[PDB]
């Protein structure tokens, strides 16, 4: 829900960020089938 | 009233599901000063928040 132009949150300002006037698409899917183990090798800043 | 308010401690806390602000931006709160806050306190079902 944070991956939007101008959003702010615990991901969407401390690391990754979309322009305040973006042109584009965001595409996401659930991946608990394959990326879960727990899997500590996924990290943020 | 009559006190200094570091919001960084609250905003960087992982304790919160939401921090939505409706006439000021939470990033800029430390750069503001105002007359009074008034904190309103209660509990509800999560589906009603």
């Amino acid at each position: 829900r944070q991956i939007a132009p101008g959003q702010t949150g615990k991901i969407a300002d401390y690391n990754y960020k979309l322009p305040d006037d973006f042109t584009g698409c965001v595409i996401a899917w659930n991946s608990n089938n394959l990326d879960s183990k727990g899997n500590y090798n996924y990290l943020y800043r | 009233s009559n006190c200094v308010a570091d919001y960084s401690v609250l905003y960087n806390s992982a304790s919160f599901s939401t921090f939505k602000c409706y006439g000021v931006s939470p990033t800029k709160l430390n750069d503001l000063c105002f007359t009074n806050v008034y904190a309103d306190s209660f509990v509800i079902r999560g589906d009603e928040v």
